[PDB]
């Protein structure tokens, strides 16, 4: 009939192939589709959702909602530096957040992240927090001064319980490896510009929340298996 | 000049790696699987050719040629599983590791009497090209020369069948072919024997430096 | 003539019979190639001037010298600071090599600019070149016979093998210029940034490497039988990223 | 379905075949390409680059930069003939040059070569060198006279430190075998038309350099393995 | 005032008011300066600018 020449690779089963295959139920007409709200089409949709960062991941608060908040003091003797976290999507604490989890399912990432903060204090409690970003390459600041000498924000809580700041994408290559780096990672440091000021008969302390999501330019490439979930159990039915 | 194009010079296929696997009776898992980090610098001839440029970029075509040898007791039918693990993904370390059934990796099953397996890989680096040379250092300021962006993944192989195993030898020649090649910044050809991978080192112990230059007695006589 | 660039100005540069490495003129990173989408801007003519290293002495026994860029300029005012207070950076250069001699001196130099000049270690075995020796700074690296330290960290001294296992005399495949004392006494190379990525850690990766080998030994009957080789380097379209606080 | 007939050769793996093959990472979008200066597209580009010929390939200068230069004398008693070399791209000394190395990677060659010379003397040192070419077939000249009776050049060094001469392609067949021939190869001979003339207080000797590259018409065919590089070592990783 | 065959490279540098005069060739070339190559040009001029708080300064 028609002269054909078989090519190297024929008959092989490549788990990542893409060919047609006979339908086992050719006559069956599948149930119609209906309108279910919330269709997701791209994982980026999930990455742009702010999720709480377990900022206070110490042994004391490890398995409680307290691992998601930091306690701000009003006493004059609390250390200037409040908390610090690396900016690599896959590094702790970010790792276990929404964007962190989806990122752990890929090998290359790129883009900017958006950190948002919420002051869980009283309506009369005011304070000035210094939120500073440190580019990759240099070790995180050690004093309020050094911190404000770099890029930062003097956030005045009274009158605005929320604020966001965008960490830019600074890298040699277009996309960077999904695995956490220390010398190749940035830092987010929070400092007391002033302590908590409050009127009489008011809680001397207040909590602080931290959120994170990717921006429009956030993107992932080359899927791998997440390492945030290790299954070593029965899974008995 | 068509045959002098990069595509013609570097685009030819060659055996970049020989992979031998032997059935071992003591433990089922053992080290029956074989893992190899893809590297085109292992073969001098192939290396010298690419090292003719500073930066290169290209897609790949891997072809596998399995050679089974049965010492005795038949065991004629065995199923082989070749797997490609992308850069950064965890490599298997047991014949039954989870990696072998993961969907992010690419696997191809081959049972004797079947056409030779073959598949393609796109340009893998996170940079815009592969470094043939690197006047740089590690993040720890060590292992200077090698480039991390150059990682190309690993080729793994395991015998899938179970007990029909009667101590048989498996030879798997791996042929690679650079496709759609591009190169930048030509360099002089390597003049000495290679001694290390990822290093231009050339000094050999208790041996004189030997070039391709042949000496003559007098320069007035060609 | 004289090329005055910034607050610096070198006389004797003359006409423009210099070489432009790989035919590409130093340019600013275009947004299309940029790594982080695009950056609003990066215009800064502050680091664009001439840094003149100390003149090296060329004697009748000199075998060679080499410097690495940007390393050589790590301590040159603005440029040096810039590359120290930034995570990433990219830059082209205008290397200007010239030596003072008379019509009674004879000799020839090969001035080559090698991209990704990966040096080979001096010893045999499982050794490798140590950070300190490939980052000599503006002092450069002179070919010496004397024995040195951390020997297994030292790079090769085989200049005729281009310091990397290739044959000198094939070194002409790289952007270069010959300096034949009886003809010219200077060479000039304008090289753009070369790498497989937009920018890089100037601290850990030396893009270009300036090599100078005397292919024809220096000879003369003068009292002092040696002449000086002056090197002037000028950054071209230098750009930096990830700036950090200084004086901290 | 569609009648097909399998052709002899099917399923075979021809190492020089050219067929498509399934992509193992079909979803992966490879890193964009950027503008890296110095793209090479044809090896001919490398062959047109002048490279120094190790003209003085004797045991004395064998592993030093002195193998690339010839010393010219000013003394009246130096033999008329200076140096000589065969013109076949693959023969020594040419072999180890750029064009020689690339040529050793092929079996057939053709075209003209371009020899260039540089006088490494003093600005006041002058001399007249006779550069002569000898076509294949005849044995290289033995006297200055015989040499000038053929094609040649009386190059007067003073005032012009450089000169080039083109060796033409003289062959029975279009392309010739890449392997060196003696009776089928030409010769380049250099002679003293006059010795080195110099003023007082001046180096009595001066060096001479020799370059070579292919012309526009230079071309190679039928690739083989270079024999200028023999790897008999470990290549231990 | 040298010979026609005598050549040299002199570094002429200006230092603004306020800082103490340079002490090394390097420091000197890091500021405003000129690498004057004598061979082929026996003359060269450089202009010292007016840097002052007030318009005119005391004599």
């Amino acid at each position: 009939g028609l002269p054909v020449f078989i090519t190297p690779g024929s008959g092989q089963f490549l788990t990542t192939d893409d060919f047609q295959s006979p339908c086992a139920l050719p006559w069956y007409h599948p149930t119609k589709e209906i309108s279910i709200p919330g269709e997701v089409k791209n994982l980026v949709e999930i990455c742009q959702v702010d999720s709480l960062v377990p900022i206070n991941n110490t042994d004391t608060y490890i398995n409680s909602e307290n691992m998601y908040s930091v306690v701000l003091q009003s006493s004059i003797n609390a250390p200037d530096k409040i908390f610090s976290i690396r900016t690599d999507v896959a590094s702790q604490p970010l790792a276990t957040t929404l964007i962190g989890e989806i990122s752990s399912y890929f090998t290359h990432w790129t883009g900017s992240l958006r950190f948002s903060f919420m002051f869980c204090g009283t309506a009369n409690t005011t304070v000035k927090l210094l939120l500073a970003y440190t580019p990759p390459g240099i070790a995180e600041p050690t004093t309020r001064k050094d911190a404000m000498l770099g890029t930062h924000v003097i956030w005045d809580v009274g009158l605005q319980s929320t604020i966001s700041m965008v960490v830019p994408w600074i890298s040699a290559s277009h996309y960077r490896n999904t695995s956490p780096g220390r010398s190749t990672s940035g830092y987010i440091t929070c400092w007391y510009q002033t302590r908590l000021v409050i009127p009489p008969q008011t809680p001397p302390t207040a909590r602080l929340l931290c959120f994170v999501s990717g921006c429009k330019d956030f993107c992932l490439r080359m899927a791998r298996d997440t390492n945030l979930h290790l299954q070593s159990g029965a899974i008995a039915q | 000049r068509d045959e002098m194009s990069l595509e013609s010079f570097l685009g030819r296929s060659g055996c970049i790696h020989e992979s031998k696997l032997e059935v071992t009776l003591a433990n089922y898992n053992k080290e029956n699987f074989t893992v190899w980090a893809i590297n085109l610098q292992e073969m001098a001839q192939i290396r010298r050719k690419f090292e003719l440029f500073t930066y290169t970029r290209f897609d790949s075509e891997i072809t596998l040629v399995p050679c089974i040898s049965a010492l005795s007791q038949d065991i004629g039918h065995i199923t082989m599983q070749y797997m490609y693990v992308p850069p950064g993904a965890p490599v298997p370390n047991s014949r039954d590791d989870y990696a072998w059934q993961s969907g992010t990796n690419a696997s191809v099953f081959w049972q004797h009497g079947q056409a030779y397996p073959r598949f393609s890989l796109p340009f893998l680096s996170v940079a815009s090209a592969y470094y043939m040379f690197y006047d740089g250092y590690d993040e720890q300021d060590q292992n200077y020369g090698t480039a991390n962006t150059n990682n190309m993944g690993s080729l793994c192989s395991r015998i899938v069948t179970e007990k029909h195993i009667h101590k048989v030898h498996i030879m798997t020649r791996i042929y690679h072919k650079a496709k759609h090649v591009k190169a930048w910044c030509p360099r002089p050809p390597r003049a000495l024997e290679y001694t290390r991978a990822h290093r231009t080192n050339f000094k050999i112990e208790d041996r004189s430096i030997q070039t391709a230059i042949v000496t003559r007695p007098i320069i007035t006589t060609a | 003539i004289q090329i005055t660039r910034g607050d610096s100005t070198i006389t004797s540069q003359d006409v423009a019979n210099a070489i432009v490495a790989y035919g590409v003129w130093p340019h600013y990173l275009s947004s299309k190639d940029a790594s982080a989408i695009d950056k609003p801007s990066q215009p800064d003519t502050s680091s664009n001037r001439f840094y003149t290293l100390r003149s090296v002495t060329w004697s009748s026994s000199s075998k060679g010298w080499w410097w690495k860029l940007p390393d050589a300029l790590k301590d040159m005012g603005i440029f040096g600071e810039n590359m120290f207070y930034h995570y990433l950076g990219r830059s082209g250069y205008t290397i200007h090599v010239q030596c003072n001699a008379s019509k009674f001196h004879q000799g020839t130099l090969i001035v080559a600019l090698i991209p990704e000049h990966q040096i080979a270690s001096a010893l045999h075995g499982n050794v490798n070149v140590g950070y300190n020796y490939t980052h000599p700074g503006e002092t450069g690296r002179e070919v010496k016979a004397e024995t040195r330290l951390n020997p297994d960290l030292q790079p090769t001294e085989e200049y005729w093998l281009n310091f990397d296992g290739t044959l000198l005399g094939n070194i002409t495949i790289f952007p270069h210029q010959f300096i034949n004392l009886r003809s010219n006494n200077s060479a000039t190379i304008i090289a753009p940034y070369v790498n497989a990525v937009p920018m890089d850690s100037m601290r850990s990766h030396n893009n270009w490497s300036l090599v100078i080998i005397p292919i024809c030994p220096l000879e003369t009957s003068s009292a002092i039988n040696t002449i000086p080789i002056t090197i002037s380097i000028s950054p071209m379209c230098a750009e930096f990223s990830g700036a950090r606080a200084k004086r901290q």
